[PDB]
């Protein structure tokens, strides 16, 4: 439930001389999806244990 | 506004004797702005620019 | 909203400027056509009177127009279809102008046609004012678009069946 | 003008579009007006526009 959502924006388009957007544009989201990544499967490894010990 | 100011507009008079600061304030719909009307180039780069001096 | 609406009638808007221009690299089954929302203009009479027109956005929501300037390939072409060598257009409104030039130079074949049309756009507001000053080498608009943008959105490329 | 402070300098200038040729001419006898801005490391060449605008 505490995933709140929002209307989100695909990787927009750039021509061939305003490359330094595009890779702007992949660092942000590359940036993003390698922190859902480490934080959302460290937390059910973490959490997995919790609830395991607790039965 | 703050191309309004910078340019010298007859108004805006009262902010003359306000050199240093820390950030500038803004009122959401600035009316005296630039009297001759034109396309102010590099505007938003200004701004930035201006935003902090000492 | 698109609403796709007459801006510039061909009937009643250019009595003095032949709007019939047909280009060979833009044909539809089998035989010469041009755009759907443009208008070459050319000259008659062997005159090209200078036009100036001039629009009210009476809606009460955004107009979005288009036009594009032709650059022959050889003066003989260009001096042909307007009867002048320096021609220049121009396009205001209240908080935008720009004054466009024809540039003249052979360019390697694109689609069997060395000229090229450069296409312009913008947009307006309640109440703006548009006017379209030109002496040569105009591509007026013909179908302009109204147009209701909400909190944006996304353009997808893709090939899946429509369902 | 030479910059002999020991400060970065702002400097602010424009170019004036008569809306007819009647009034270019009255007030700079002139047709075909050119203006110019050079330094070390920034120059253009500004050009007037003529042509009627909305009010
Ligand atoms: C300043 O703005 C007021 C409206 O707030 C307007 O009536 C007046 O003409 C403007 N004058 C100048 C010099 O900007
Ligand atoms: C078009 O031509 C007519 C007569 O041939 C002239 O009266 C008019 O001023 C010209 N320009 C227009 C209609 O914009
Ligand atoms: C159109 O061109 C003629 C001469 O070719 C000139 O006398 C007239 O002033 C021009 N009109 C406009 C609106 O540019």
């Amino acid at each position: 439930e505490k995933m709140n959502t929002q209307f989100t924006a695909v990787g927009k388009e750039f021509n061939k001389l305003e490359r330094r957007m595009e890779n702007l544009n992949k660092k942000v989201d590359d940036g993003f999806l390698d922190i859902w990544t480490y934080n959302a499967e460290l937390l059910v490894l973490l959490e997995n244990e919790r609830t395991l010990d607790f039965h | 506004s703050v191309a309004g100011w910078i340019l010298g507009n007859p108004e805006c008079e009262l902010l003359i004797s306000k050199e240093s600061w820390s950030y500038i304030v803004e009122t959401p719909n600035p009316e005296n702005g630039t009297c001759y009307p034109g396309y102010f180039a590099d505007y938003e780069e200004l701004r930035e620019q201006l935003s902090s001096v000492s | 909203s698109f609403e796709r609406f007459e801006i510039f009638p061909k009937e009643s808007s250019w009595p003095n400027h032949t709007v019939t221009g047909v280009s060979a690299s833009c044909s539809h089954n089998g035989k010469s056509s041009f755009y759907r929302n443009l208008l070459w203009l050319t000259g008659k009479n062997g005159l090209y009177p200078n036009l100036s027109k001039s629009y009210v956005n009476n809606k009460e929501k955004e107009v979005l127009v288009l036009w594009g300037v032709h650059h022959p390939p050889n003066i003989g072409n260009q001096r042909a279809l307007y009867h002048t060598e320096n021609a220049y257009v121009s396009v205001v409104s209240s908080h935008y102008s720009r004054r466009f030039t024809p540039e003249i130079a052979k360019r390697p074949k694109v689609r069997d046609q060395e000229g090229r049309i450069n296409y312009y756009w913008t947009l307006l507001e309640p109440g703006d004012t548009i006017i379209f000053e030109a002496n040569g080498n105009l591509i007026a608009p013909w179908y302009a678009f109204a147009l209701s943008r909400g909190f944006g959105s996304g353009i997808i490329t893709s090939n899946a069946p429509m369902d």
